[PDB]
C-alpha cells in the first residue's frame, strides 16, 4: 500500500518504506 | 572484469557487457522518467545474475509497452538495481529482459 517514489517497491508498513527510501 | 557490478557491493556481478542490447529505438541505455519524476538511465540486458525479484509484475507506467515490470534488487546488499521486464504476450521478442539503472552499477557508464 506504500510505494517507494524512486523505484516502485511496495511496502505494507510505512516504516519499512522510510528506511528503504533513504537508502536510495 | 568482464562484468557490470552492484555499485554498493563493488564486486557483486550483475551482468556482462555481452548481454547489452537495443530494445528501445532510443538505444541500449536511454533516460526514462518514472511517475514521480525520477529519471532512470536504464540499460537493457538480456540476462542478469544475483538479483532478487520483489513482488508481482505490473504493467502500470511501463516504459516498454507490452512488458510488465518487477523491482529487482541485489541479493547480497538489497540495493535497488533495476527491474525485470516480462512480456505479456507469447509472440513478443524478447520474452524477458532486465532494465538496470545506471547509478546502481559499477563501472560508471
Ligand atoms: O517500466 C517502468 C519500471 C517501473 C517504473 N516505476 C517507478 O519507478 C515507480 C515508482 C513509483 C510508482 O508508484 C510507480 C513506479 C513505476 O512504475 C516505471 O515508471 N516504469
Ligand atoms: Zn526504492
Ligand atoms: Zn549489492
Amino acid at each position: 500500500s506504500f510505494v517507494c517514489s524512486v523505484c516502485g517497491h511496495r511496502f505494507t508498513t510505512k516504516g519499512n518504506l522510510k528506511v528503504h527510501f533513504h537508502r536510495h | 572484469c568482464t562484468s557490470l557490478c552492484c555499485k554498493q557491493c563493488q564486486e557483486t556481478e550483475i551482468t556482462t557487457k555481452n548481454e547489452i542490447f537495443s530494445l528501445s529505438l532510443c538505444g541500449p541505455m536511454a533516460a526514462y522518467v518514472n511517475p514521480h519524476g525520477y529519471v532512470h538511465e536504464t540499460l537493457t540486458v538480456y540476462k542478469a545474475s544475483n538479483l532478487n525479484l520483489i513482488g508481482r509484475p505490473s504493467t502500470e507506467h511501463s516504459w516498454f509497452p507490452g512488458y510488465a515490470w518487477t523491482v529487482a534488487q541485489c541479493k547480497i546488499c538489497a540495493s535497488h538495481i533495476g527491474w525485470k521486464f516480462t512480456a505479456t504476450k507469447k509472440d513478443m521478442s524478447p520474452q524477458k529482459f532486465w532494465g538496470l539503472t545506471r547509478s546502481a552499477l559499477l563501472p560508471t557508464i
